[PDB]
């Protein structure tokens, strides 16, 4: 139960579209749009800055 | 040969304790274990050499005796190429961060591991076993000092 | 010159061992001069010299025959250090043996008593370090309330 | 844990199994794909100072646990469904009271079949993870008559 | 060069427990060797009583 | 045989327990073992049994079996052994993690493979008049006490 | 390698010697060994009754120099074994000392260990209350902040 260090894997839900949606296909293409937006931001943003 | 008959005589007895040959023998592999036993300190490399330049099937094969291994270990102590434990302490700080004598024991396993001749995982972990701490650190100059009295 | 080095050793130990045959047969041929030298003065000898002798040959035998006794007394010591050297030569095994176990018996202790030594203060090192990131997270979040 | 004593420790073959029980019990089949992952999740894989693992925190994020009263065509819901209604005996069926596909409403597409895969096979394998990563038997028997 | 002090300090250590291990095999193989003509001796489970 | 004294062998608790067993096995103590006194011992020890086999081995010593010719059979036999607390000690090298048990092929392979090499036979010999538990595990620790033979 | 094969080449002739020379021995002592039976058996022929303790009185001397040299090969074996006995008798009492030093000494260094330990959660449960207490006021000024 004791660690110095960590690596957290991610693996949410990928860019789902049916059909149909509905609030959980939201939720999913919010979480989706803000790893993107992070991705995004870490590799670009935060570089310059 | 340039050898005294003291040393020969307790070089004699500690090669007599390996045995399991067979007779008088020695393997191909195994000589190695017996060359770095009774002192000196031969590379991989050096130990090819000094084999004759063994082919990779011959190290299973064959078996000498002692009076081809005393003329082994007589240029091994003779003919060498190691060097003295000032260099060693003073290798060992290009991994130090801090600068504080010590360095992380995954660094050290990891260019046991890979950089140099490589060792298998079982031998780093024995070899880094014992210097233990709170921070994970081994101070080289402790582990040099320790592998200098072996 | 390695290869032909071991011939050295070969000839070096076929050499003593020559050499050490010319010692004994030397030793034989020098006993045999002796020996030949007595038979020629033993038959012109005077006769009463040869009874003499043997008067001595019976404490001389008894002699030989004291030295069984010492001979015995001498392998008994050595034999008896010997038999004696073994039990001490496996006590120092045995307390190896116990020396081996009783150092790791230490850091087990050590182990153990930080099994629940450490623990302990481990706890506070959990719900208390998290604070830490809370306090960190705080600042954070205080910056927010502060923005 | 490697060392002189290398052995795959329990805690690997914990982490190992711990991926396919909450697939099984989470992933369901879509048209986009047979092994489609209704839930996020956020494996915290603990190291030590050594670098050696010690422990894992696994995290799920939204739930599609609508998924389970109803599903659209050409789909199914969770797998778990399927692999207790098929890897069920005798003796599993009289005690959960399990009943044939087409009596159950929420299944609305019945019986579909993975292609390449058997639920009789999954389930077994499932149970033997749930087994492997320290999971006694009255907790399996709770959750298949939850389920 | 280090690798082969490391390599060396092991065959050492190994040698050395093989050593002291050979000697402690020595007393266990003696002790059951005088105890099979020993085990069969009519005096040894008599007085044992 | 390495005649010596009788009494340095043996050491001193060994010699006082080996004089009080004597003094005790003697219906008629008198510094003279007899077959007589035998016979009695084993019928009162093995409820009246006859082993007429057991008198041949009187002609190995010279005549009756005296003290002093029964510490000379004892240490004569006994030669080469070990108290127990040295021989756990000694099989504490082995294993490591001292689990008390090991495996019987190990010790077949390590009692034939260094030093005197124990033949097969010799090895299945320690094993046809002792229990032994169907995993394994040779019970050393408590195979001691049967190597002196303190049961039955 | 041409000077090991040169001493290797010079010994054989060291060893040819020795051979050609020990050589003569043998033939000398096989012609030193004929004229002895003859003078050993023309000496018992001329008057056995009294020669013949003559032969014993030089085999009882070889006997009696050959016990001597048995008894002093065995003092050198002795005072070697009772003396090598003592180095290892010293070497348990050396040992014996490491017993109480490294084994029974680790005890004032192994409670230390443990003593370290109890006097470190100490400290790391001061620092760790220490910090806790900065939470509050990390708190508060998030608290503040939010009045
Ligand atoms: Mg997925
Ligand atoms: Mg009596």
């Amino acid at each position: 139960r004791q660690g110095a260090s960590f690596i957290g894997i991610l693996d949410i839900a990928g860019f789902e579209i049916f059909d149909l949606n509905s609030f959980e296909q939201l939720c999913i293409n919010y979480t989706n749009e803000k790893l993107q937006q992070l991705f995004n931001h870490t590799m670009f943003i935060l570089e310059q800055e | 040969c340039d050898f005294s008959e003291e040393q020969t005589a307790e070089f004699k007895e500690a090669f007599q304790l390996f045995d399991r040959t067979g007779d008088g023998k020695i393997l191909y592999s195994q000589c190695g274990d017996v060359m770095r036993a009774l002192g000196q300190n031969p590379t991989n490399a050096e130990v090819m050499k000094v084999l004759g330049n063994p082919k990779s099937d011959e190290m299973n094969l064959k078996t000498l005796k002692f009076e081809q291994f005393l003329p082994m270990m007589q240029t091994i102590a003779k003919n060498k190429d190691q060097g003295c434990f000032e260099d060693y302490v003073e290798g060992l700080r290009v991994f130090d961060k801090e600068g504080n004598g010590t360095v992380m024991g995954a660094e050290i396993r990891h260019v046991l591991v890979t950089l140099g001749e490589k060792m298998t995982e079982e031998e780093v972990e024995q070899l880094v076993a014992g210097h233990e701490d709170s921070n994970g650190c081994i101070n080289y100059e402790e582990l040099v000092r320790m592998v200098l009295s072996g | 010159a390695r290869e032909k080095e071991t011939k050295a050793l070969s000839l070096a130990r076929a050499l003593e061992e020559a050499m050490e045959q010319k010692a004994e047969l030397e030793r034989l041929n020098k006993q045999f001069r002796t020996e030949m030298e007595d038979l020629m003065s033993s038959k012109d000898d005077v006769g009463k010299s040869v009874h003499e002798l043997e008067k001595s040959k019976r404490a001389l035998e008894q002699q030989v025959e004291e030295m069984k006794t010492q001979l015995e007394e001498l392998e008994d010591e050595l034999q008896a250090t010997e038999d004696a050297k073994l039990r001490l030569e496996v006590n120092l095994q045995a307390m190896k043996a116990q020396f081996e176990r009783d150092l790791q018996g230490r850091d087990e202790q050590s182990e153990e008593k930080k099994k629940q030594l450490v623990r302990q203060v481990r706890e506070m090192e959990a719900e208390l370090e998290d604070e830490r990131k809370q306090r960190s997270m705080a600042v954070a979040a205080r910056k927010k309330l502060e923005m | 844990s490697h060392k002189s004593k290398k052995d795959q420790g329990e805690l690997e073959r914990q982490l190992l199994q711990a991926n396919p029980i909450l697939e099984a019990f989470g992933n369901a089949k879509t048209v986009k794909n047979d092994n489609s992952s209704r839930f996020g999740k956020f494996i915290r894989i603990n190291f030590d100072v050594n670098g050696y693992i010690v422990g894992a925190n696994i995290e799920t994020y939204l739930l599609e646990k609508s998924r389970a009263i109803r599903q659209a065509k050409e789909e199914r819901t969770f797998h778990i469904f399927y692999y207790l209604l098929s890897g069920a005996g005798e003796h599993l069926k009289t005690d959960l009271l399990l009943e044939p596909y087409n009596k159950y409403r929420f299944l609305s597409n019945g019986h579909v079949t993975i292609p390449g895969q058997q639920d009789k096979d999954m389930f077994q394998e499932t149970m033997e993870a749930m087994r492997i990563m320290g999971i006694p038997e009255e907790e399996q028997m709770g959750l298949l008559r939850v389920i | 060069g280090f690798q082969a002090c490391c390599r060396g300090y092991l065959a050492r250590k190994a040698f050395a427990k093989r050593q002291q291990q050979l000697t402690a095999m020595k007393v266990l193989q003696r002790n059951c060797a005088a105890y099979l003509k020993l085990r069969n001796w009519q005096w040894w489970r008599l007085f044992t009583k | 045989r390495a005649t010596s004294n009788v009494f340095a062998m043996f050491d001193q608790s060994q010699i006082q327990e080996f004089k009080e067993a004597f003094n005790m096995i003697d219906q008629n103590r008198d510094g003279f073992i007899d077959k007589e006194d035998l016979h009695d011992m084993l019928a009162s020890l093995g409820k009246n049994p006859t082993d007429e086999y057991l008198d041949a081995m009187m002609n190995e010593a010279p005549g009756p079996i005296n003290f002093t010719m029964f510490l000379t059979m004892f240490g004569e036999k006994l030669n080469g052994t070990d108290p127990e607390d040295v021989i756990r000690n000694a099989f504490a090298c082995f294993d490591e993690e001292a689990t008390g048990t090991i495996q019987e092929d190990y010790l077949r392979e390590l009692l034939t493979t260094m030093g005197d090499r124990f033949t097969d036979e010799e090895v299945d010999e320690l094993y046809r008049e002792a229990p032994i538990d169907k995993k394994g595990n040779f019970n050393y620790i408590e195979f001691t006490r049967i190597l002196k033979h303190g049961a039955k």
